[PDB]
């Protein structure tokens, strides 16, 4: 799903995962490698390429929550109502009211 | 032509694992054993990727 940096706004991009632990992702992703015939280590055209390896939460209920990072400008002497949002795999099984 | 082998194996559950062949007996194979040759559409080999 291409996007474009806005003036004030970077890329803020999902995906929708429908797969297993293992993902990768990048940008500027017209290749993996350039075209790696050979360099014979005389010189490497290298533009750089922001590619990215996660890995899953190993869990087997499936049910948790992932917290975004709050990792931008923070003013101290405050509360900070932190955003969160989970699932639950199955529903609950039985659970209970609460 | 049956190729059910999947890109990664889909294994859903507590893990993945990958492909493999079995073996069992078929009704493929008690006709061949047999000796004869028959021809039919329903299922009677088993499906080897
Ligand atoms: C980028 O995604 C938008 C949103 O669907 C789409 O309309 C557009 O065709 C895409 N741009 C390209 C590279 O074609
Ligand atoms: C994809 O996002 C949807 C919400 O739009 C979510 O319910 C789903 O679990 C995600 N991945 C899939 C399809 O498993």
């Amino acid at each position: 799903s291409n996007a474009t940096t806005d003036e004030h706004g970077l890329v803020q991009f999902s995906i929708n995962t429908t797969n297993v632990m293992g993902t990768s992702l990048t940008v500027r992703v017209n290749y993996k490698d350039r075209s790696p015939c050979y360099g014979y280590q005389w010189v490497s055209e290298e533009h750089e390429e922001a590619h990215h390896t996660a890995y899953l939460v190993f869990s087997p209920s499936k049910s948790f929550v992932h917290l975004e990072p709050m990792s931008h400008e923070l003013p101290c002497g405050h509360t900070q109502t932190v955003q969160a949002h989970y699932i639950l795999n199955g529903g609950t099984l039985l659970g209970l009211k609460k | 032509e049956d190729c059910i082998n999947r890109h990664n194996v889909y294994i859903n559950g507590i893990t993945y694992t990958p492909v493999s062949s079995t073996n069992e007996k078929d009704m493929y194979s008690f006709l061949e054993d047999m000796g004869l040759k028959a021809f039919t559409n329903s299922k009677i080999r088993k499906p080897k990727m």
